[PDB]
């Protein structure tokens, strides 16, 4: 009549965490199949709200994440609210990495009854001086925006003002990515502002705007000058990325004989400079289109 | 030992707890869930579930239906409200058998906080007067008071 | 995102490990991909192939392939750095090379994907430093000693209160 589920249970005792680790791996593999039959849940439940083992928690957590959670128990196993309060604390945790890590997870996470006061909780965490933590919120939020955008409704602006408060490029970059997805307009307003400053700045964020601008014109234009003013500055162009895009965007925008020429040059030099052949071909392909 | 703090926690039922644990107070949202601490004595380390007796959480505790070893009832001694009603619930604990494996303490908390009943008055009222197949000495705390508690407890692990 | 999955590959027709940024489907997207990869399509050499607007990006590193996939345009170099970069990282991450070591440090490795790359963004430099961020921290400790201690005092004191009363 008895089973090795139990066999694992003693091991855990035996080691502690260590044995459990082993158990996680096994479980994992077991999990990996799909497969498992419940009961260890209880164990897990028992020891884990009163236990640390951070790594293990990380394993555990992730396991929860990858695995379902709207589990035939509910929805939730049904404790998805209670346990969380420790976790919420952790999420609260003064302990910034710890929160950040959670957040990382959290971006992956999407479990609602738990979320609601964690909405409050998160808000606090944004304030924490760590850009890692804050950045993590940007993903997380992104995750909300599809899942329950509304959950938070005032956000697009809130962000946008936030940007104002902000200055970490990494976070900014992110900020843009999400911001346009929420609404371009805010980005644009800012865009107006930024126009001169751009040149000074780091690429990655710059890139993101290039996509956005594209979609809108085919639908409707009349907008140019303000852009142009900048755009000309962009006709410096110099990173291999920048250049790669820069001619590419241009064509998207224009095809005047003068335009034709501008881009063309960029290529030709580029090529000449160019080394990865794979690359070379690619531009051709564009060219082939052209 | 598994020691149980039930009733709706957020009232400072949890305060009662936080006061033990750090010395502090409810600096949490009023807390439905398991709150866990281990307290070590006789080095039985008492694992305390301070759990709100709020709706689900009261409703659902079956995995925690296992076998008890210690009883705190943390009390709003201003509550003198849900207790009869409680008595009415409480029977089903009585009707549990896991529940008869603990020599316990009801703790009257929240005394300063408004008032409290006759130690007796309560005793019938939750239905408490009636036990014996578990010990049943009585101990008042408050939640800004409580001492000699430990006498209560002393007997209790050493039952 | 700029990558819905990173899968690290071994020659076997099979990719040694993988992670699914986003779940929905089943492996058949991933499963199918795995199959195709194993097959290689007999194709001779070339470290890149994109077909049908899907980049299949790989790097043989030995008998191993590290693979990334994408469909719409990218700036190459960056990318390369990564493949290569992977090829810098592993003996540190999971220990050297042989599946097993990795098999033990799976968690570490997956963690590295996330860590390294937040949705197709090159997050940092410095591997050790990368360790640092979590399961290697600092704050928590600072807090703990003081706090734990404080509580402990209350507890100690409590021990007396308890003890006598």
């Amino acid at each position: 009549e008895p089973p090795s589920e139990i066999s694992l249970k003693n091991d855990l005792e035996k080691g502690d965490v260590k044995s459990k680790t082993e158990a996680l791996k096994k479980v994992i593999i077991m999990i990996l199949n799909g497969e498992k039959l419940p009961g260890l849940l209880m164990t897990i439940i028992r020891f884990v709200l009163p236990l640390q083992d951070h790594t293990i928690k990380k394993l555990l957590l992730v396991f929860w994440e990858i695995v379902p959670k709207t589990t035939p128990d509910g929805r939730l196993l049904h404790e998805m609210i209670l346990v969380c309060d420790a976790y919420r604390k952790d999420l609260q945790h003064p302990n910034e990495f710890i929160r950040g890590s959670t957040l990382r997870f959290l971006c992956k996470l999407k479990e609602a009854e738990l979320l609601e006061p964690l909405m409050p909780a998160i808000r606090a965490c944004l304030e924490h001086r760590h850009s890692y933590v804050r950045r993590n919120a940007v993903l997380a939020i992104y995750t909300i925006y599809r899942n329950f955008e509304h959950l938070i409704p005032d956000a697009p602006e809130l962000i946008h003002d936030f940007l104002v408060n902000e200055k970490d490029a990494s976070c900014k970059r992110n900020a843009f990515m999400m911001l346009i997805h929420a609404d371009q307009d805010r980005a644009l307003d800012y865009l107006s502002t930024c126009i001169d400053q751009v040149q000074t700045f780091g690429d990655i964020l710059q890139l993101v705007i290039v996509e956005l601008i594209y979609k809108v014109c085919h639908a409707n234009p009349s907008e140019r000058a303000r852009f142009i003013r900048c755009i000309y500055n962009l006709l410096q162009s110099s990173s291999p990325a920048v250049k790669y895009e820069a001619a590419g965007t241009l064509v998207t925008l224009s095809s005047a004989p003068t335009a034709i020429k501008a881009a063309a040059q960029c290529y030709i030099d580029l090529i000449i400079k160019e080394s990865d052949n794979n690359v070379k071909l690619i531009v051709l392909d564009r060219l082939v289109e052209l | 030992m598994r020691i149980l703090m039930v009733g709706l926690d957020g009232a400072g039922k949890t305060t009662v707890l936080y006061k033990l644990k750090l010395g502090e107070v409810i600096t949490t949202i009023p807390t439905i869930g398991f709150n866990v601490e281990t307290v070590q004595y006789k080095n039985i380390s008492f694992t305390v579930w301070d759990v709100g007796g709020q709706d689900r959480i009261r409703s659902l505790w079956r995995h925690y239906y296992r076998n008890t070893e210690g009883v705190i009832f943390v009390v709003d001694s201003n509550d003198r409200s849900r207790i009869g009603e409680a008595r009415e619930v409480m029977q089903r604990m009585l009707n549990e058998d896991e529940l008869r494996n603990a020599a316990w303490l009801v703790f009257a908390n929240k005394q300063d906080l408004p008032e409290a009943m006759s130690a007796a008055e309560i005793t019938e009222k939750l239905g408490l007067h009636s036990i014996r197949n578990r010990p049943w000495f009585i101990q008042a705390t408050c939640a800004t008071s409580g001492e000699g508690l430990y006498e209560g407890l002393e007997w209790l692990s050493n039952s | 995102m700029v990558l819905l999955a990173a899968a690290v590959c071994t020659k076997a027709g099979k990719a040694i490990v993988s992670r699914q940024f986003v779940e929905m489907t089943r492996t058949r997207i991933e499963g199918l991909l795995a199959a195709f990869p194993k097959l290689m399509n007999t194709g001779k050499q070339h470290t890149f192939v994109e077909t049908e607007s899907v980049r299949y990006v790989y790097q043989p590193m030995e008998k191993l392939y590290m693979v990334l996939i994408t469909t719409k345009n990218s700036n190459i170099l960056e990318d390369l750095e990564t493949l290569r970069l992977f090829s810098r990282v592993i003996p540190e991450y999971c220990r050297a090379l042989e599946e097993n070591e990795i098999s033990e440090h799976c968690f570490d490795l997956i963690f590295a994907f996330d860590e390294i790359v937040a949705l197709g963004y090159r997050e940092n430099v410095n591997l050790a430093q990368i360790r640092t961020f979590t399961e290697m921290d600092s704050h928590e400790e600072k807090v703990f000693r003081a706090v734990r201690e404080t509580q402990e005092r209350e507890a100690k004191a409590e021990m007396r209160r308890k003890a006598k009363e």
